[PDB]
């Protein structure tokens, strides 16, 4: 029903590890770009 | 030429048994100028210290015990000298400016300050307001403000931060004391320097002071002069908005080296490159300064300014410019820019221009007396002697294109800026985005 099968795991295997090294970068790279406002500070300075 | 430097009077230094270091430089001229160049400043002030060098810089002429207000004016007033003066973050000074038929009167006058100082309790109660007004004057001038921000936010947390003028809440509480706290810690020889330009004899000189500054060293602390807390740089951002203003000043920089550093100079020169415009100029066809003719034909903006301001240990070589609300991007896209082409893509053809560009400032730099005395008074601080237009010439007659590429990129390619920002800046983007403007797609 499926010869897949196998090379079709294989792969879901692979595509596993890819996900979980993968993800994770862009993840820090998502956080490192968004610090610049995650860190962000702001004030309300009117003269009085 | 170049025998038009040589031929240029050498400058005597010769330091006391006490500590100052006497310099000057001699010229036909009856008039002159001297003064003493204290290593004193902001950067040496604390947390509840800050604002003194200046609250100083304040009461400094405002008279002395041994001659009171009325009387020193008067005296200088009455003789005709110039006596003026600042207080950066690292580098204060006093000079006067008579006409060398006083070096000995102008000298004493001098000591007489940096060493007793009114400080009238009701006279400082006074300059007390004077300055939490002229403060709220400085403010206005957003061409400064964007500056002090700059530091306050390129070097957060450390002293250079803290703005020579100091937070009005110190200024509205200094004590007679803490001025005096100031002085006495601050004001002492082995970092006060005496220079002068104009027709002076050194040894006349040297006598003066060796004789009005009759100073006596014991321990050995006072022979030692502190050397200061290394402050960290941070490439970051302090943005005050205000759409209220006619228009938004931007001002990024990278940190500098250092007075010291040899590389001052093909960095000096790079900022020579694009130098500045200032619409009144004349030139939408200006030299290589694409930053310029750029600027005229998209008309970027109303001024911009390379800058190099160097300390001691630290620096910021950035650049500053002014801006409609509307043309801030376009601006820093094309100004950023050049930075790179600057230091990735830089021609000889180019240098050449800009050394001999720096050479005319080099020279003109010193154009009088009290400039001349300036440099002095500098030179030795914070290089340690003086350095020679004959030498200033071959450290940047020698810097060709590949060594320009070489130092700018080592100081500006991939580095973390900080950028200033007061006005309508909502069109300047974020961070990141000026970030990633530091590497060329190459």
């Amino acid at each position: 029903a499926e010869p897949e099968h196998d090379h079709r795991k294989r792969m879901g295997l692979k595509m596993l590890l890819m996900m979980g090294l993968l993800v994770p970068l862009v993840y820090y790279m998502k956080r490192h770009k968004w610090s610049v406002l995650k860190s962000r500070k702001l004030a309300y300075r009117p003269p009085k | 030429y170049a025998q038009a430097l040589q031929s240029v009077p050498e400058t005597q230094v010769s330091q006391l048994d006490n500590g100052v270091r006497v310099a000057s430089e001699q010229s036909s001229q009856p008039t002159c100028t001297v003064g003493v160049w204290i290593d004193a400043g902001s950067r040496y002030e604390s947390e509840k210290n800050n604002g003194a060098g200046y609250f100083l810089e304040h009461l400094a002429f405002k008279g002395t015990k041994n001659r009171p207000q009325n009387a020193l004016e008067k005296e200088v007033e009455s003789m005709g000298a110039h006596l003026n003066a600042y207080s950066s973050r690292e580098h204060t000074a006093y000079y006067i400016k008579a006409l060398s038929k006083d070096v000995p009167k102008a000298v004493e006058l001098l000591a007489d300050i940096v060493q007793n100082c009114s400080l009238e309790d009701s006279q400082i109660e006074k300059e007390r307001d004077v300055i939490v007004r002229e403060l709220q004057e400085n403010d206005t001038s957003m061409r400064e403000v964007v500056f002090n921000y700059l530091h306050a936010t390129a070097f957060q947390g450390t002293g250079l931060a803290q703005s020579v003028e100091g937070p009005s809440e110190n200024i509205r509480k200094l004590s007679r004391a803490d001025l005096t706290e100031y002085l006495s810690t601050h004001y002492t020889a082995p970092r006060m320097v005496l220079a002068a330009a104009g027709g002076v004899e050194h040894q006349q000189l040297l006598e003066l002071a060796q004789k009005h500054f009759g100073g006596v060293p014991f321990t050995y602390d006072d022979d030692a002069v502190p050397t200061l807390s290394k402050c960290r740089f941070t490439g970051s951002q302090i943005r005050h908005r205000e759409d209220g203003l006619p228009l938004a000043h931007v001002a990024i920089a990278v940190e500098g080296p250092g007075w010291a550093h040899p590389d001052l100079v093909a960095l000096q020169v790079a900022n020579a490159i694009i130098g500045h415009y200032d619409r009144t100029y004349g030139g939408g066809l200006h030299s290589s300064s694409p930053l310029a003719s750029i600027a005229v034909t998209n008309k970027l903006c109303q001024s911009f300014q390379t800058f190099s301001i160097c300390y001691s240990e630290t620096g910021l070589f950035g650049f500053y410019f002014v801006c409609d609300r509307m043309s801030i991007d376009d601006m820093m896209f094309v100004l950023q820019g050049q930075w790179m082409r600057l230091c990735t893509s830089i021609s000889e053809s180019e240098v050449l221009r800009g050394k001999n560009f720096l050479r005319n400032a080099l020279v003109s730099h010193l154009d009088g007396t009290t400039p001349v005395c300036e440099d002095i008074g500098r030179e030795l601080l914070t290089y340690g002697r003086r350095i020679p237009l004959e030498e200033w010439e071959e450290r940047l007659a020698e810097v060709d294109a590949r060594m320009v590429r070489e130092v700018c990129s080592k100081y500006i390619y991939d580095q973390c800026p900080a950028v200033a920002g007061p006005g309508p800046i909502e069109q300047l983007p974020d961070y990141n985005r000026i970030r990633s403007g530091m590497f060329w797609l190459r």
